[PDB]
């Protein structure tokens, strides 16, 4: 404001923030039986198989 | 449980079994005639050797053949891609990780 009153006059001001990021972690589980994993790569013979 | 001559109602679970495994106990203390003074000097725990887990038992009328495991898991007989896992007794065992849930960390 200016403005004429017995107080001395203000000052023009100026403001400058710090803002920055937060980090997240997201996890997952997966367990695949050992009994299963192979049998991807089995000995492929019968037609049961 | 045989061997031993220990009571009835230490681990009165597997006594009842214990005589229906094998017989009064003779048939078993006949190869070592020294288990009264086998207990004297305090040896007995000087001469075994754990093993740990079966893995196949072939069988025939006098002479059994036992495969037995160390160092690991065991891969099985009937099956491929399975494992033979320990089993017990629930007489013998004894837990020491319960308590009342009142904390400290696992591992």
């Amino acid at each position: 404001i200016a403005h004429g009153d017995g107080r001395r006059p203000n000052k023009q001001r100026q403001y400058i923030v710090m803002k920055a990021c937060n980090k997240h972690h997201i996890g997952a589980e997966i367990e695949l039986a050992a009994a299963d994993i192979e049998l991807l790569f089995a000995e492929k013979e019968t037609p049961l198989d | 449980f045989m061997l031993s001559g220990m009571e009835a109602a230490k681990a009165p679970q597997t006594h009842k079994v214990a005589g229906v495994w094998y017989g009064s106990g003779s048939g078993l203390a006949d190869f070592i005639p020294n288990l009264s003074e086998l207990m004297d000097t305090g040896e007995f725990h000087t001469l075994l050797t754990p093993v740990g887990p079966m893995v196949q038992s072939v069988h025939s009328t006098f002479v059994t053949k036992v495969t037995s495991a160390m160092k690991g898991v065991g891969l099985a007989r009937d099956e491929p891609r399975a494992h033979v896992g320990l089993t017990l007794p629930c007489d013998m065992l004894v837990d020491l990780d319960e308590s009342c849930p009142m904390r400290e960390p696992a591992g």
